[PDB]
């Protein structure tokens, strides 16, 4: 191993002293140093070779920055007073070329302020700017600035001093040109930026906050007006200034989180849930630029705000509702039942918020960003939100249900106590007497849960659980507890129809399995009435025992009875006797 | 029009539809968001329409078409975010 140090020193005691001659040294030779020396760059045994090596590279480019500088203010370069032609600009291309190759040259890699052409094309607006200059209504004024001088002279630089052959591409020196100039703004920026780091007064705090929410601003229109993808002055934010405003974006969306989960003994109201969703929505508005800029050292916060906030409050959010509440003790059935439909509304309703910030781009590819460090196949973020809600929606649905079918139970007892059903007195003209209270309250039921939105099929669920509900009610408390005129049926009938006409069903459309069940019973119920010859056949106490085994292979056909089971089938019948 | 799988099956075509604007204003993504949630509802109304057709087979046509349709909305998704993405890196490089 130490033949490869006597050996290297000895390359690299040579190189001290070609260095040793700065004078009768032109370019080729740089180039035979930088071929000889690039190797044993980092070493640290040649460390003082490289520092010999590039601050030799700076002395032959300190007098074409010299004159770069000065024809580029002596001629105006960034005003109306000069044009681009082949010759006021051929010199110019000059000094800098053999700026930039300079450049190169250094080693390792030269720094960023060590492009020494750029350094000159950005000179002119460093003066400007450091003259007509001596917090966020600050930094805006710097990107009026900036942005202005930018329009007018950004491509004018590009046409000027693109050079191929060099390498000085159009590409670079938009990245540059736009960066250089950049670098004061950077510097009187981060003068009153650390000058606010540097207290832990609330006034300093919320002012350094604000600073850098400017920065993010002023970045993000930067990159759009001028489709600049190279760094802002997000360079001057540090770790531990990044925290301060982090955390205190993340206060100030959980204090207002807060004081909406605040319980109040009152029944529950939609606005609760429009307002967290505005919270949402805001704090996503403010929060957009921030996630839009891609600088890797950011990834780590990004990840902490969508959770702290666009995962964890929804989460808290559904068990805010859901949540025990000894002060709704008080209640009334119908106040309880609404209180639940206006959970279930609120829920439903940041879900479809969640939804839409999914597919807006920044979401999207700040969700590839987690996807590929966290190494977390998520389709989208908010899928952990999305299939936790989805129980809790299922658990306030059937909570409706249950409340509603309650009720129902409750109002029908009256209609439950009749029982001529067997003596009527002629057709329906209006519903049966006893009915209209719960026809009644029926009606101020749906009309309650109809106050609120819902997606269209939770709708139809709830409201088809219902119609199911009102069947069996119908069936197994009046139906299959007696027996029936002609025109006590025909009353019966309107009475279902009309409790099926309160609940407001998405109607026009097909109906349910149950409900043609519910008409085919009536059809054989109704056999009663009419003398037909194929129907004193089946109304026979004997032709159910004879034919329950073959599951009434004729009357079937006969009277396309074919949603009613063979116990079934036999009821009615036996029930027409 | 009134039936859930018509609508279902017109609402598929302006989902697609939507994908490639003829138009030189580009996506309506709002529309299209608005769009793939109602799709999502009326979805979940045929698959309830189904499921209360027997009570507690010839609906197998409605079967497969449902599955065909939730398949549809998954991938419409990916398809959709594609489109965003893109749209976006096209109006940067120009």
């Amino acid at each position: 191993a130490g033949e490869r140090r006597a050996q290297n020193a000895c390359t690299l005691a040579a190189v001290t002293e070609k260095l040793g001659r700065a004078a009768e040294l032109d370019y080729c030779d740089l180039e035979a140093l930088h071929a000889e020396l690039e190797p044993l760059a980092r070493s640290a045994d040649a460390a003082p070779q490289v520092e010999q090596f590039n601050e030799l590279l700076t002395e032959r480019a300190r007098v074409p920055r010299r004159d770069l500088e000065h024809e580029l203010l002596e001629r105006r370069c960034d005003t109306e007073l000069f044009v681009s032609t082949d010759d006021s600009v051929h010199e110019l291309r000059e000094k800098a070329g053999l700026l930039f190759q300079l450049s190169q040259l250094l080693l390792p890699e030269p720094r960023a302020d060590q492009l020494w052409n750029f350094v000159c094309m950005a000179n002119n607006f460093r003066i400007k700017f450091i003259y007509h200059f001596t917090e966020q209504q600050s930094i805006e004024n710097y990107f009026k600035f900036l942005d202005k001088y930018l329009s007018e002279n950004l491509y004018k630089y590009m046409d000027i001093f693109e050079d191929e052959s060099k390498g000085i591409t159009r590409t670079l020196i938009h990245k540059q040109f736009i960066n250089h100039i950049l670098e004061p703004v950077r510097e009187k920026v981060n003068v009153t930026m650390t000058k606010i780091a540097a207290s832990n007064s609330a006034s300093d705090v919320k002012m350094l906050v604000l600073l850098i929410s400017e920065i993010f601003i002023t970045d993000n229109a930067l990159k759009k007006s001028h489709y600049y993808d190279g760094v802002g002055l997000v360079s001057l934010i540090d770790e531990a200034a990044l925290e301060v405003w982090q955390n205190f974006e993340v206060e100030s969306a959980v204090s207002q989180f807060e004081k909406l989960t605040t319980p109040g003994a009152s029944l529950m109201s939609p606005k609760n849930g429009a307002d967290f969703g505005k919270l949402l929505e805001n704090m996503y508005r403010y929060l957009e630029p921030f996630f839009s800029i891609d600088y890797r050292n950011l990834f780590s916060v990004k990840y902490q705000l969508v959770d702290e906030i666009f995962i964890q409050l929804p989460l808290k959010y559904r068990s805010f509702l859901l949540s025990k509440n000894i002060l709704q003790n008080e209640l009334t059935a119908e106040q309880q039942f609404e209180n639940t439909c206006v959970k279930l509304h609120s829920l439903l309703l940041i879900s479809n918020i969640l939804v839409r910030f999914s597919h807006d781009f920044t979401f999207i590819e700040m969700t590839q960003q987690i996807n590929k460090i966290t190494d977390s196949d998520y389709e989208y973020i908010f899928d952990e939100v999305w299939e936790s809600y989805d129980e809790a929606v299922i658990v306030l649905r059937d909570s409706i249900v249950h409340r509603w079918v309650k009720g129902l139970s409750s109002s029908l007892r009256n209609y439950f106590k009749y029982n001529e059903w067997d003596s009527i007195a002629t057709a329906p003209e209006q519903c049966s007497a006893e009915l209209v209270g719960a026809l009644a309250w029926m009606k101020k039921m749906t009309d309650i849960f109809d106050k609120y939105w819902y997606p269209q099929h939770i709708i139809a669920q709830i409201k088809v659980a219902l119609l199911e509900n009102i069947i069996k009610f119908m069936l197994n408390y009046v139906v299959k507890l007696n027996k029936f005129s002609e025109n006590g049926l025909r009353q019966l009938t309107f009475d279902y129809e009309a409790l099926r006409a309160t609940l407001g069903l998405p109607l026009e459309h097909s109906s349910v399995a149950e409900e043609l069940a519910l008409f085919e019973y009536f059809n054989i119920l109704s056999m009663k009435y009419t003398n037909n010859k194929i129907t004193s056949k089946f109304l026979d106490a004997e032709y159910v025992s004879s034919h329950h085994t073959r599951n009434f292979r004729e009357l079937r056909e006969s009277l396309q009875v074919s949603h009613l089971t063979s116990d079934e089938i036999a009821d009615a019948l036996y029930r027409t006797l | 029009s009134m039936p859930y799988a018509t609508q279902l099956a017109l609402l598929q075509d302006e989902l697609l539809d939507m994908l490639e604007p003829r138009d030189g204003e580009g996506l309506r993504t709002a529309d299209i968001i608005d769009k793939t949630l109602r799709f999502r509802e009326l979805l979940g109304c045929y698959r309830l329409q189904v499921e209360k057709s027997t009570r507690q087979a010839s609906q197998a046509p409605a079967l497969a078409q449902l599955l065909l349709w939730e398949r549809f909305l998954a991938d419409y998704r990916r398809r959709l975010d594609a489109a965003i993405v893109h749209e976006h890196e096209a109006t940067a490089a120009r």
